[PDB]
């Protein structure tokens, strides 16, 4: 059965190509003695050195390319852009360099937000948070991609399965196991990365005691884990999401759970 | 005339009534001059009086048909405001630059409707109304993401289309979009892409001060919403204005039964202020 | 396949003998239609009916004749029954006008008014199986009890109406009026409890009714409207928290007055259910007569440990008398 076809991300396209011009093309200020030359190309040339399968890059770099509409697309529609962010990434390197997992961090916001600044318009986008850790958590494995099948018997089908559910493999499979069946759990195949779960809590200075500050959750996936520690302020990169824990989905209870691909000790 | 359903307030009458309403000092026993007041700063939220509408005349009645059926009432306010600031804007001809601020979002944040005594005398006859209330904060709790308007996927094809909440359920139909391309496999709702409102919770201790002595006082969480979200602490003794509502609860547990007996709060429309 | 055994009570012609006690009656023109048109009238909800006048009625009934089945026995003997049987006869008999009524004037009085008018006319129209009684009403019925002065004469063993110890208190008193009395303990506040919550549909309309019986209901959504139904293809329904009629419900648990409790045991309290106006008269720490129908609301589940049934029960207030006003 052939699927006819796909679409049509449109502006998603545009923004992939923005981004893989703006990876690749200047990106340079500086003249005579610089910071001259690339400094993105350089970047992943550097990072071809340990191979540690992350990349830094700057949100006001980002800005100046296209006076910051370029950056807008990149701000509140951010999450649309994950998957094209990444595989797009991978289509630079495949052309300059030589077992893939990309983690890209964005970083340099130019303003930063408290937890109580917090929002439902800012999910979706990237927002600094700043603030002390309190009970960090040990480092785990997520699924990530997993391979989890047959499912009835042979299959072996290896997709998808990216979303935090993690329910389920083998839907609308193999071709054609038609499972149902088991699951089946099979964890050999499946990438795994990170991650520690860090709580942030607002920095007491700014709290207006009688206050009785207000925790919130943010996990870290990402190159950035273990990098946080507990008793000291951090900035992170917004991401906020969802996660499960109102209406119902009828033929849900949520709450704001933070995320930050990259961490730093600033504050 | 336009009837709407039981609240009977109807359509294209009430809007006119409320719209020669402009201008009035009057009376009293502001109203423009706050309004003008409104337009620069690009505040929203317009706080309005109550009472006004009492005992001036016209909308003797609406003040009646508010604090009887404050849920339409609301609405209906809001567009008539937005409309009478569309209607403010072709007098002065050219303004802002140009149409956009009239595109953004305005409402009415009504206040001080009669004095109500406690929540301990309400009855359960009235459960759209609105209602003052008194007493501390003992928390305030984090803030719940709320649906607004809702995003679904498919294996196939994928396709992007969505539909809003509305009312507080979401029905997804079941095949399918765009097109077709079908099959009838199930819906696949992304959790994350959709877009949120803020809901807060606040809860209430009735009046400490006013007491059955020794009982100790009865909490009344009221929900709020919007901008008025985060925008308080705890222990604010004040007042606060706002509809009543009853909600049925899901219990034992699982089941998908109801306890029969609804749980009550106050979706707090407007809320003020000091000591 | 559930066998059935006939009693001596029959309910049939004994509510034509509670529709002769209405509206027909002389002693104390008589206090059934007035007290029935100031409801009706709208200033007032609780219906207050005594059971003394019904053992005045009998009297005329039979001496005196001509003979009837008795009530006073039959009622607090059963007396859950009658509120569902005793109370719906006011509607037969009830001052249509009644007058100046209006419409708003009252809140939700108009929903259900605009209810019967576009029913009556979209049926008209469509000629060209009704709303429940329960749903429309605005007024409770309580019984009170025969202590009593007037008992004397005498039906003696007739009463309870006996101001019985908790310890007193028996599983063979169980759907018979019983009045009780202690300390008023715990004393939960108010919250609303739920008759008829008739949701509305989308596409076609209509309304549907669902009972609220025992403690607990499911909740249905399908369509039950035949027109959303099969074509196309079911209609979506919501309920509607304006049309639904509410009765304010309060529980409160009564221990003893512990001058009743033995030499030995402990003190035990009592389940008490609250309903209309009857709320918040009660009050904690007050010693009070309370009276009411003596029943089990089942089970909510659990249902495996009991086994069974082991119901627990409760008291359903219906009139109130406190000790030192
Ligand atoms: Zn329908």
């Amino acid at each position: 059965l052939n699927h006819v076809k796909k679409v049509d991300d449109v502006t998603g396209e545009k923004v992939r190509e923005a981004f893989e011009q703006f990876l690749e093309d200047f990106s340079v200020q500086s003249t005579d003695t610089g910071e001259v030359e690339k400094v993105y190309r350089a970047q992943i040339e550097f990072m071809k050195i340990y191979d540690l399968n992350t990349i830094y890059i700057d949100y006001q770099h980002l800005s100046m390319r296209e006076n910051g509409a370029l950056a807008m697309a990149i701000s509140e529609q951010y999450y649309r852009f994950l998957p094209f962010l990444q595989k797009g990434l991978r289509r630079v390197v495949r052309k300059y360099a030589p077992e893939r997992v990309f983690q890209i961090s964005f970083f340099n916001l130019p303003t930063v937000h408290r937890i109580r600044d917090i929002r439902s318009e800012k999910i979706g986008s990237l927002l600094s948070i700043s603030g002390t850790v309190t009970r960090t958590s040990e480092v785990r494995p997520e699924l990530y991609k997993a391979s989890f099948t047959c499912d009835m018997c042979r299959a072996i089908v290896d997709n998808v399965e990216q979303s935090f559910k993690y329910t389920e493999p083998t839907f609308c499979p193999n071709p054609s196991c038609e499972n149902r069946a088991f699951w089946t759990l099979n964890v050999t195949r499946s990438r795994f990365l990170d991650w520690q779960k860090v709580r942030i809590q607002e920095n007491a200075n700014e709290i207006p005691t009688g206050s009785m500050p207000r925790t919130l959750d943010v996990i870290l996936r990402g190159d950035s884990v273990e990098r946080a520690k507990p008793g000291d302020r951090c900035k992170f990169t917004g991401v906020e999401i969802v996660v499960p824990d109102k209406p119902s989905s009828t033929l849900l209870t949520y709450k704001i759970s933070f995320l930050a691909c990259h961490v730093i000790s600033i504050g | 005339l336009r009837i709407i359903w039981g609240t009977n307030v109807s359509i294209q009458e009430c809007t006119t009534n409320f719209r020669n309403f402009l201008m009035s000092f009057k009376y009293k026993f502001y109203y423009i001059k706050q309004l003008n007041e409104m337009r620069e700063l690009g505040t929203s939220n317009l706080n309005l009086d109550a009472r006004n509408l009492l005992a001036y005349k016209q909308t003797e009645d609406l003040y009646h048909q508010l604090l009887n059926y404050p849920q339409e009432v609301i609405s209906i306010m809001d567009q008539t405001i937005k409309d009478c600031m569309v209607s403010l804007i072709v007098d002065n001809n050219l303004d802002y630059d140009l149409d956009e601020i009239e595109t953004k979002f305005y409402k009415v944040r009504p206040y001080n409707v009669g004095s109500c005594k406690g929540m301990r005398e309400l009855n359960p006859n009235d459960i759209d109304k609105l209602i003052n209330l008194k007493g501390l904060v003992l928390r305030s709790t984090p803030v719940i993401p709320d649906m607004k308007v809702a995003f679904f996927k498919c294996n196939v094809c994928d396709h992007t289309m969505a539909v809003e909440i509305d009312r507080g359920v979401i029905q997804e139909p079941a095949r399918c979009e765009r097109i077709d391309c079908n099959e009838p496999n199930s819906m696949s709702l992304i959790h994350n892409r959709c877009s949120f409102a803020d809901k807060q919770v606040i809860k209430l201790q009735e009046t400490p001060d006013f007491v059955p002595d020794g009982q100790t006082p009865h909490s009344i969480s009221l929900c709020v919403y919007d901008e008025l979200v985060d925008s308080c602490r705890a222990g604010d003794r004040i007042e606060v204005t706002g509809t009543f509502r009853s909600i049925p609860i899901r219990a034992n547990s699982r089941q998908r039964v109801l306890k029969s007996l609804y749980k009550t709060y106050v979706d707090v429309v407007h809320v003020k202020k000091v000591s | 396949a559930l066998p059935s055994i006939q009693l001596p009570v029959d309910y049939n012609n004994l509510f034509n003998e509670i529709t002769d006690f209405l509206v027909t009656f002389k002693q104390d023109g008589p206090k059934y239609m007035a007290m029935l048109q100031k409801v009706a009238n709208r200033e007032l909800n609780s219906v207050i009916i005594d059971l003394d006048d019904i053992l005045q009625y009998q009297n005329e009934k039979f001496l005196q004749g001509t003979q009837a089945d008795d009530l006073v026995s039959a009622i607090q003997q059963n007396a859950n029954h009658f509120t569902e049987l005793f109370c719906r006869a006011i509607d037969n008999n009830m001052p249509l006008p009644t007058k100046e009524i209006d419409y708003k004037d009252d809140v939700l009085d108009v929903i259900l008014n605009q209810r019967r008018l576009r029913n009556e006319r979209m049926l008209s129209d469509r000629t060209n199986e009704l709303f429940p009684p329960n749903l429309t009403r605005r007024y409770f019925l309580y019984f009170k009890p025969l202590s009593q002065n007037c008992a004397r004469r005498y039906r003696k063993k007739a009463i309870s109406s006996k101001p019985l110890s908790v310890r007193q208190i028996k599983g063979d008193f169980l759907g018979q009026l019983i009045t009780v009395r202690g300390i008023i303990t715990r004393v939960s506040d108010v919250k609303p409890a739920v008759e008829v919550i008739a949701y509305t549909c989308d596409q076609c309309g209509y309304e549907v009714f669902q009972e609220v019986n025992s403690r607990t209901f499911t909740p249905l959504s399908e369509c039950t409207s035949e027109e959303c139904s099969q074509n196309q293809t079911k209609g979506q329904l919501f309920m509607s928290t304006r049309a639904s009629k509410f009765s304010a419900f309060q529980e409160c648990k009564i221990q003893e007055l512990s001058q009743q409790v033995p030499v030995g045991h402990i003190p035990r309290s009592l389940n008490i259910h609250v309903n209309g106006t009857l709320v918040r008269s009660l009050s904690p720490g007050d010693i009070v007569d309370v009276t009411g129908i003596f029943l089990p609301a089942p089970y909510t589940g659990f249902k495996a440990l009991k086994a069974g049934l082991l119901t627990e029960t409760y008291l359903e207030a219906q009139f109130v008398r406190q000790h030192k006003k």
